[PDB]
C-alpha cells in the first residue's frame, strides 16, 4: 500500500490500473485473473528496480538456484522444437534485475546443481554452473565459498540434534558413533542429517 | 606327533598300531614328567614341524615422500576393478578417489561403509590419509577393492596382533568369486 505505480498499465481494454495505485492491486490482478499474472511480475519487478533507485526503500533480490536463468530449458513448442530460456517472459524479465544498472539494493544469489538441466553432478564452481553467459552477465561479482561443516560446527550439530532427542540409536551419544557419521557424512550437512533421519 | 609310517622309516621296521598308540602315550607321559635336557630332545627327535602358519601376510615396507612423510603402498582387485592404496603414516582421515573426496566419488552409503570398514575395525579412524587410484569393474567392485588395498597398505602401521585380528575378520583376503562361463 506505501509502494504505488507511475504508469498506467492495462491488462485489457476494460480494466486497467490507474498511475498512483497502489502495487497491491497489481499484484491482486495477477493474483485473481492468472491470464495476467506473469504480466504482473514483471511490472512488480519493474517498478521495485524503478523506485529503490529513488530511494523510497531498500530491495533485496535474492535468487537461488540462479544458474538456471543463462542455460537451457527441457520446454517444447507444439513442433517438439526446443525453447530457450530468453523466450520466457519470466525468465527474461528476472535477468535486468540481475544487472547492476540500479541502486538502492543488493543482489545475493546462490547456485545450485540439484535440479539444474543438462550439468553434471559434480559440477559447482561458478563458471562450470553459469555457462558463458551467465558469467559474463552476472561479472563483475563477488562470490562465496559455503563448504562441509568444520569439527566446531559438525559437534555443534550433532549435539542440536542430541537435544532434540533426535538420534535414538544408543550407540549415537557416545563418541565412536560420533566418529562413524563424521566419516559417512564427511562432515557434509545434507548428508549429515539424511544419515541422522533414520538413526 | 611323528605319524606312523615315517616312524617306521626312522626305525625301518613295520609297527601296528597299537604299538605307536603304545609309543606315543610313553612319550606324552614323559612329557608330563619333569623332563631335563636329554629328554625334551629325544621327544624332539619324535616331534615334526606344522609349518602351516597361515599368519604370513606380506607387511608392505615403509616408504618415505619428498617431504619425508611416511606412506606405504599397496594393491587390490575384487571382480574387475583394480586398486592401489597410499596409506600415511599421519592423517586427518582424508581419502582421495582418483584425485576426487571420497563422499563425491562414491554416493551411495555403502561403499562409505566399506571404506570404512578396515580403519573403523582397528580404532584409527581419522588418524591417516589415503590417496587412491581404482579402475575397472562397478560401483561395488571398486569398493571392495578400494577397501583390500587400504587394508593391506594400513597393515604397515598396526601390530602383529591387530594384523592377525584384521586377517580373521577377512580384511586381508582377495574375494576369488568372479563371473562364471
Ligand atoms: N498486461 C500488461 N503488462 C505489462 C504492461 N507493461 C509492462 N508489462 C509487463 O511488465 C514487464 C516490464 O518489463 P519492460 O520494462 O516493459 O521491458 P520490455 O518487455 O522489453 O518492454 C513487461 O515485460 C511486461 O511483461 C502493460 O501496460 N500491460
Amino acid at each position: 500500500n506505501q509502494i504505488k505505480v507511475q504508469e498506467k498499465y492495462v491488462w485489457n481494454k476494460r480494466e486497467s490500473t490507474e498511475k498512483g495505485s497502489p502495487l497491491g492491486e497489481v499484484v491482486e490482478q495477477g493474483i485473481t485473473r492468472v491470464r495476467n499474472a506473469t504480466d504482473a511480475v514483471g511490472i512488480v519487478l519493474k517498478e521495485l528496480k524503478r523506485q529503490s533507485s529513488l530511494g523510497m526503500f531498500h530491495l533485496l533480490v535474492a535468487v537461488d538456484g540462479i544458474n538456471a536463468l543463462w542455460g537451457r530449458t527441457t520446454l517444447k513448442r507444439e513442433d517438439k522444437s526446443p525453447i530457450a530460456p530468453e523466450e520466457l517472459a519470466l525468465v527474461h524479465n528476472l535477468r535486468k534485475m540481475m544487472k547492476n544498472d540500479w541502486h538502492g539494493g543488493a543482489i545475493v544469489s546462490a547456485l545450485s546443481q540439484t535440479g539444474s538441466l543438462f550439468k553434471p553432478r559434480k559440477a559447482y564452481l561458478p563458471q562450470e554452473l553459469l555457462g558463458k553467459e551467465g558469467f559474463d552477465a552476472l561479472d563483475p561479482f563477488i562470490p562465496i565459498l559455503v563448504s562441509n561443516y568444520n569439527p566446531k560446527e559438525f559437534e555443534s550439530c550433532i549435539q542440536y540434534y542430541l537435544e532434540n532427542n533426535w538420534l535414538q540409536h544408543e550407540k549415537a551419544p557416545t563418541e565412536e558413533g560420533k566418529k562413524e557419521l563424521l566419516f559417512l557424512s564427511n562432515a557434509n550437512p545434507s548428508l549429515l542429517e539424511r544419515h541422522c533421519a533414520y538413526l | 606327533w611323528l605319524i606312523k609310517e615315517e616312524l617306521e622309516e626312522m626305525l625301518v621296521e613295520k609297527l601296528s598300531d597299537l604299538d605307536y598308540m603304545q609309543f606315543i602315550r610313553l612319550l606324552e607321559k614323559l612329557l608330563t614328567s619333569q623332563c631335563g635336557a636329554a629328554e625334551e630332545e629325544f621327544v624332539q627327535r619324535f616331534r615334526r614341524s606344522v609349518t602351516l602358519e597361515s599368519k604370513k601376510q606380506l607387511i608392505e615396507p615403509v616408504q618415505y615422500d619428498e617431504q619425508g612423510m611416511a606412506f606405504s603402498k599397496s594393491e587390490g582387485k575384487r571382480k574387475t576393478a583394480k586398486a592401489e592404496a597410499i596409506v600415511y603414516k599421519h592423517g586427518s582421515g582424508r581419502i582421495k578417489v582418483n584425485g576426487i573426496d571420497y563422499q563425491l566419488y562414491f554416493p551411495i552409503t555403502q561403499d562409505r561403509e566399506q571404506l570404512m570398514f578396515p580403519f573403523h575395525f582397528v580404532d584409527r579412524l581419522g588418524k591417516h590419509d589415503v590417496t587412491c587410484t581404482v579402475s575397472g569393474g562397478g560401483r561395488s567392485a571398486q569398493a571392495g577393492a578400494i577397501r583390500l588395498a587400504m587394508a593391506k597398505a594400513l597393515c604397515s602401521f598396526v601390530t602383529e596382533d591387530e594384523v592377525e585380528w584384521m586377517r580373521q575378520a577377512g580384511l586381508l583376503t582377495t574375494d576369488p568369486r568372479v563371473r562364471e562361463r
